[PDB]
């Protein structure tokens, strides 16, 4: 059972996804997106990247506490919506939580499904490395990479941050 | 006086040393009284894994010494 | 020279943060190049062997290279022992 | 399996401190009691109201000021690169456009709240 | 007569200057509060033991009615 | 025996809830001065582990120090409601007890019982600071003496 | 075993939390020119108690206008993130040694504010509310500024291993060559605990109790632990980054009563603090970050990259 650690929590990754694309009040999709941040964490450390997975966590937690304030300032209503509180927040949410059900309980019952595109399932350990043994981490030595191989990455990206800051302020400068 | 104020700090003292003072207790009674091994990276771990199996009690803390080579 | 000394004296009075702020950071632009230690980073890090050092072949004409780790040819860290 | 398990002790024990908060005491529920509090009177309006920001501006400039240090964090690592000229350069430079930007809006008055 | 309780120019000399930055940047003056604070945690308390210890009072004082005899 | 057993669980329970009051930042007038020279040094209310919190959903005591007029009661009422239980009140001064100086005015409420149960009255106008805390021993002596569990046991 | 280590790190915690409400009612009362609790058990010593027992036998509500799953949820969050906090801390072994260490920190800090806003605003209630803004408004002000101050200690530690900087300051305390650091970090923990001066998201004399006005009893309790917990975490976090203790492997005892009286007198400071001075306007905390704080962070940010590399004295990687 814990070997499908990693199937689990795409469950509960798409679980989340359906909370937010539903649209409920923003005060629950951004919880949506949160749950999902997290367990989008938790997936990207089971491959090895622990960096990177905590690093999207921490990302997306300064990202919807800002959204957050934003919400209750410029997207708020006398009664915000709930999952239960509208016909149509409900239907899709059911929708896909049953897409999502069905998809999980045929996989898991063939060790394998069908869905469009054809998915092994055997659990996600099937496909990893089986030959390691260095002493360094491989995602921190691509990530540290960036600036003595990625200096042209480097350029394009800082320019953009710094043009975002310039744009943002002309942009609400009524 | 202000010295009164201690007896509270005493006890908050004794409470703060515990944690501390299990986990270090904790690991030496589950490690055959050494440290636990630290695996920050895959070597470390292979290393653990080829201890366990040179063991022969499937405990990576069991050493093996000269008296295991013929 | 005296207006920007006039000026140096004033930014200290208004806004002294900002003056350690600019100090502090000039420092790290300009002295890694007057350093004479900077050279060893680069040596230091070019010295760790996070890989295993595949041997050569040995064809019978690399006489610089050696046979076994403890003879005489090679990278030496005597260098690096005295640092 | 050690950290699922810290975290899962952690928040059990957070949830049934709190079942037995609910449980344990003596409950007198009626409705003047469980009404909104505003210091003896009645709201004016509800809570869900729009809460104006005043720092909008800020709050948007902190989504890309906290995207650098996502790429200033893996500095310690780059700094055992060999190819220290390189990397040096390139880490003052992002630092520096940081400050730039912070000074931009900083001259521009765009820290400053609306009034 | 009169007195200003807010009317004086700080000095704009080298040392004046520097050693209002350094008040900005080390925190002296906040410091300084702090030595107050601490000052009072090393003195007695004003505190007395209530009800083995009382207020003092005077005979003027007023307190619960009562009718009296000869 | 469970006579004994819920004995012991009335003393705990009792000594808890009278070992930590936590009154109501609440006060109405010049009662609530000899309030606030309770809290200050030379009495320490905060030594009996009495302690103000301002919301009344984290107190225990309402203390009426002072005055209450009727534009002022319905208000004084709501925040008393929205104490969870148990709460207490005490009355502070001639006016919170009866209306005191002001008692035959159009725009005072005479006593504070009116408007809500009181545990303890404090005389005076106002108490002392020590009169008042003399009311809260006397309130927390009236707390150790409740019988709650003693009499759930036995209906 | 594992389970009993976990139980004795926690059940300590809480219990040193709530003997830290006593320290701080005697320390506050004795510079307060009066003496605090010391009735309640002889020198106050049984006084936590009766407050823990009092709020757990008190009636929780739950307000009419209130989301009750957000309500409840949140004072969960605050204590189970409370105490999620301390399983990496080497003391000096950590129960969860971890190679991000730090960064795990900075995540489960970010996620401790939700406890906040969605407390203040599953509430539903105008002073909550506010609270919970405020809270919107502190995480912006330290959140960048803390980061890269934990950023430019790291190039002198050379990785995010919390035991790394235990090996970092065998020699010397961090605090020597980082003590401006150490300043500006000593203040981001206040704002990041939610700490006078810079208790905004209470804010008692203003919103007469924030983002936790509409909580009582067990519940309110819970948010009162984590405070407290995080109040001395974040303290630990302190002395192990800049005040590192030596480590002897055979006497790890030695080490954590030294490190335990760091953490303690760490602790006492922000009390000291908390007495001495008036609170910060919550827009002039943001101004203190971003137009103090960060321009200096940057450049020593800046300092801390060339300093290693021009004096050759890059820590190791591993
Ligand atoms: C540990 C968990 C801690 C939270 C405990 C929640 C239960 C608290 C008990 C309670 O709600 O009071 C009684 C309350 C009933 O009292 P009530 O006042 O009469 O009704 C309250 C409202 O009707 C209904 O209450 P409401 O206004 O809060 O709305 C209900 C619910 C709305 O729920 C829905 O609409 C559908 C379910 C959505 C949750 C499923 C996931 C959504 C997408 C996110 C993915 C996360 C997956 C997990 O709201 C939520 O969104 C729940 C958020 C849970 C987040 C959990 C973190 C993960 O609940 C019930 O007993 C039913
Ligand atoms: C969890 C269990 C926690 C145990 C708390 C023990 C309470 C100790 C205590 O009551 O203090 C002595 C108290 C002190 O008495 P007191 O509270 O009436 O004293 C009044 C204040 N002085 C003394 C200053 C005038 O003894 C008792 O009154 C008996 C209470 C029994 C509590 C139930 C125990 C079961
Ligand atoms: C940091 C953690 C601290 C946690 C501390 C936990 C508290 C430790 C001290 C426990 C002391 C015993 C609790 C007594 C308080 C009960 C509240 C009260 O006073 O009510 C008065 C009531 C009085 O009721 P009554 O019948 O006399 O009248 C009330 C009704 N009207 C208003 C109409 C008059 O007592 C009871 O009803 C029952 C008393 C039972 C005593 C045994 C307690 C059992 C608790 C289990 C409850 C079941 C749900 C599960 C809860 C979780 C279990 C842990
Ligand atoms: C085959 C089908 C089988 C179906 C089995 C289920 C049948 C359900 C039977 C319904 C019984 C009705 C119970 C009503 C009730 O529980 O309410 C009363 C009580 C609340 O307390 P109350 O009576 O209102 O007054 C004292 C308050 N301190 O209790 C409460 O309401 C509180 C409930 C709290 C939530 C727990 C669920
Ligand atoms: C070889 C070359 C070397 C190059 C590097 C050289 C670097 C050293 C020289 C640079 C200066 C170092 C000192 C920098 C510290 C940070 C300074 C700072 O930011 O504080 C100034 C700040 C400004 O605010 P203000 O005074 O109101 O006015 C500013 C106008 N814009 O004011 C404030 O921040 C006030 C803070 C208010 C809150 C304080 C509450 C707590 C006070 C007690 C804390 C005591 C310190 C404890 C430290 C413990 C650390 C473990
Ligand atoms: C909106 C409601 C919010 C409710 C809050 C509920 C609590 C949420 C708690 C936060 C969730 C994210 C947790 C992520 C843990 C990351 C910690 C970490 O990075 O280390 C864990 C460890 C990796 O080990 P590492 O040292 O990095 O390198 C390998 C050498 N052993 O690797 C492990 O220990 C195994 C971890 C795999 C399982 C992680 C599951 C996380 C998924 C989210 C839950
Ligand atoms: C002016 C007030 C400012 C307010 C801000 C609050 C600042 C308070 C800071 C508290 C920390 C004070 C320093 C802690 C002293 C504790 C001394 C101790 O118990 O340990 C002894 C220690 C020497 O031992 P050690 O640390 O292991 O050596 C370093 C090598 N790693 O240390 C030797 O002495
Ligand atoms: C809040 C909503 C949460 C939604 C979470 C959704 C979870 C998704 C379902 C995951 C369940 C996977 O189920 C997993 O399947 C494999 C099938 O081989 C089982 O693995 C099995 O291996 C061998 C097969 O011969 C058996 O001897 C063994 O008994 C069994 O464990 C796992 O024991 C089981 O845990
Ligand atoms: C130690 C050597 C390195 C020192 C580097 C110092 C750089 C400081 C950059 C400016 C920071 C001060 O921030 C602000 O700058 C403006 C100018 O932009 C100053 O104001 C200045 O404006 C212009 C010059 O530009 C002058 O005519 C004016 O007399 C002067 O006051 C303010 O006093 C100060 O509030
Ligand atoms: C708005 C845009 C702002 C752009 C700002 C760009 C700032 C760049 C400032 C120069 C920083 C680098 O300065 C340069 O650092 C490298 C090391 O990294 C030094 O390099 C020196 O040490 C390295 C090893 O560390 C050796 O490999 C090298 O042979 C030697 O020359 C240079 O002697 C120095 O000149
Ligand atoms: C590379 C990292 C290290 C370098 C530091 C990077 C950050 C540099 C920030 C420079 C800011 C300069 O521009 C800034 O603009 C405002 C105008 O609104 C100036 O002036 C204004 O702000 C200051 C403080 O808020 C007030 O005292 C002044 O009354 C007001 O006019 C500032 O004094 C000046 O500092
Ligand atoms: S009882 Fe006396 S002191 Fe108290 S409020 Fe009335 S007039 Fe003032």
């Amino acid at each position: 059972m814990m070997l499908y650690i990693v199937f689990i929590l795409s469950v509960i990754f798409v679980m989340g996804f359906v909370g937010f694309s539903s649209k409920p009040s923003p005060i629950y999709g951004g919880l949506g997106l949160i749950v999902s941040g997290g367990v989008g964490c938790g997936i990207v450390l089971n491959f090895g990247g622990s960096f990177l997975g905590l690093m999207v966590f921490l990302i997306y937690l300064g990202g919807m506490m800002v959204v957050f304030g934003y919400t209750t300032a410029m997207a708020t209503e006398q009664y915000p919506e709930i999952w239960l509180s509208n016909k149509a927040v409900l239907g899709a949410f059911v929708t896909g939580l049953l897409m999502e059900f069905f998809m999980v309980y045929y996989v898991l019952k063939d060790k394998e499904v069908e869905v469009v595109f054809e998915f092994n399932g055997l659990g996600d350990w099937v496909i990893y490395d089986t030959g390691d043994s260095g002493f360094f981490s491989e995602e921190a030595m691509g990530i540290a990479a960036l600036y003595s191989y990625g200096t042209w990455l480097v350029i394009v990206t800082g320019w953009s941050l710094l043009i975002g800051v310039v744009v943002i302020m002309e942009i609400t400068r009524g | 006086m202000w010295f009164e104020v201690l007896p509270g700090i005493a006890v908050m003292g004794v409470c703060l040393f515990i944690p501390g003072m299990a986990t270090a207790r904790i690991h030496r009674f589950s490690n055959g009284g050494k440290e636990k091994r630290v695996a920050h990276y895959p070597y470390q771990w292979y290393l653990m894994e080829r201890d366990r199996r040179v063991s022969g009690v499937n405990r990576s803390y069991v050493s093996k010494g000269l008296e295991n080579i013929d | 020279a005296e207006r920007v000394a006039a000026f140096l004296k004033n930014v200290w009075a208004k806004e002294p943060v900002l003056v350690a702020s600019f100090a502090i950071a000039g420092l790290a632009v300009i002295l890694p190049t007057l350093s004479p230690y900077t050279k060893y980073s680069l040596m230091i890090n070019r010295a760790t062997p996070y890989n295993y050092p595949v041997p050569l072949r040995d064809d019978g004409n690399m006489p610089d290279v050696p046979s076994h780790p403890q003879d005489p040819q090679g990278p030496s860290l005597e260098w690096l022992k005295r640092l | 399996m050690n950290l699922m398990l810290a975290l899962l002790t952690n928040f059990t024990l957070a949830t049934l401190l709190v079942i037995i908060a609910f449980w344990l005491p003596q409950l007198n529920v009626y409705s003047e009691k469980t009404s909104p509090y505003e210091c003896g009177f009645d709201p004016m309006g509800s809570a869900r109201l729009p809460f104006s920001m005043k720092f909008f501006l800020v709050a948007i400039t902190f989504l890309l000021f906290d995207l650098e240090i996502a790429l200033l964090l893996p500095l310690p690592w780059a700094s055992q690169t060999a190819n220290l000229n390189t990397m040096l350069t390139m880490a003052l430079f992002l630092i520096i456009l940081l400050a730039v930007s912070l000074a931009y809006e900083w001259t521009q008055k765009g820290l400053e709240w609306t009034e | 007569t009169y007195k200003y309780v807010n009317l004086r120019e700080p000095s704009m000399d080298m040392k004046s200057v520097t050693d209002r930055a350094a008040q900005t940047l080390l925190w002296t003056e906040l410091i300084r509060g702090l030595g107050m604070t601490l000052s009072y945690l090393f003195r007695e308390p004003a505190t007395i033991n209530y009800p083995f210890e009382k207020g003092p009072l005077s005979p003027r004082f007023r307190g619960e009615h009562a009718l009296r005899r000869y | 025996r469970g006579e004994y057993v819920v004995a012991k669980l009335d003393d705990l329970i009792n000594w808890a809830r009278r070992s930590s009051l936590w009154p109501m930042t609440f006060g109405l007038a010049c009662c609530a001065v000899e309030m606030m020279h309770m809290a200050a040094p030379r009495y320490d209310m905060d030594r009996f582990g009495v302690v103000f919190r301002a919301s009344p959903r984290q107190s225990d005591v309402m203390i009426v120090a002072g005055t209450l007029t009727n534009k002022m009661a319905p208000a004084l009422r709501k925040v008393y409601d929205q104490m969870p239980e148990p709460r207490y009140v005490v009355s502070m001064g001639s006016c919170a007890n009866g209306g005191g100086y002001y008692h035959y005015s159009y725009s005072v409420v005479r006593g504070c019982d009116r408007i809500v149960p009181v545990d303890i009255y404090v005389p005076g106008c106002p108490p002392t600071a020590e009169a008042l805390l003399y009311g809260i021993l006397q309130l927390q002596k009236k707390i150790k003496r409740e019988k709650r569990l003693r009499i759930w046991y036995r209906r | 075993m594992f389970m009993i280590n976990i139980l004795m790190l926690i059940i300590p915690i809480l219990l040193a939390v709530a003997f830290l409400t006593l320290v701080e009612r005697k320390v506050l009362g004795y510079m307060q020119l009066r003496k605090g609790p010391n009735v309640v058990g002889p020198y106050g010593l049984l006084q936590p108690i009766a407050d823990a027992i009092k709020l757990f036998i008190k009636e929780p509500l739950r307000p009419a206008t209130s989301s009750a799953s957000m309500f409840i949820l949140a004072p969960i969050m605050a204590l189970g993130l409370a105490l999620t906090m301390w399983i990496p801390l080497p003391m000096p072994y950590p129960l969860i040694n971890m190679n991000l260490g730090v960064l795990f920190m900075l995540a489960m800090s970010s996620l401790a504010v939700y406890s906040i806003l969605w407390s203040g605003w599953a509430s539903n209630s105008k002073y909550a509310l506010i609270g919970a803004l405020r809270a919107v408004a502190q995480t912006i002000s330290y959140e960048v500024t803390l980061a890269i101050i934990l950023l430019s200690v790291l190039l002198m530690s050379g990785s995010f291993t919390l035991s790394t900087l235990i090996t970092t300051q065998e020699q010397m305390w961090l605090i020597l060559p980082a003590w401006p650091l150490a300043m500006m970090w000593f203040i981001s923990t206040l704002a990041e605990t939610n700490r006078a001066p810079f208790d905004l998201t209470e804010g008692e004399s203003e919103l007469v109790s924030g983002f936790n006005v509409e909580y009582a009893a067990g519940p309110f309790a819970l948010f009162f632990m984590a405070e407290y917990a995080n109040i001395i975490m974040m303290n630990i976090f302190t002395a192990i980054l800049f005040l590192g203790t030596s480590h002897n492997p055979h006497m790890p005892e030695l080490y954590t009563i030294n490190f335990t009286i760091k953490s303690l007198l760490l602790t006492m400071s922000f009390l000291w603090i908390r007495a001495s001075y008036p609170r910060f306007r919550y827009d002039q905390l943001m101004h203190l970050l971003w137009k103090n704080f960060l321009p200096l962070t940057l450049a020593l940010c800046m300092w801390h990259v060339s300093l290693p590399i021009l004096t050759s004295g890059i820590p190791p990687q591993t």
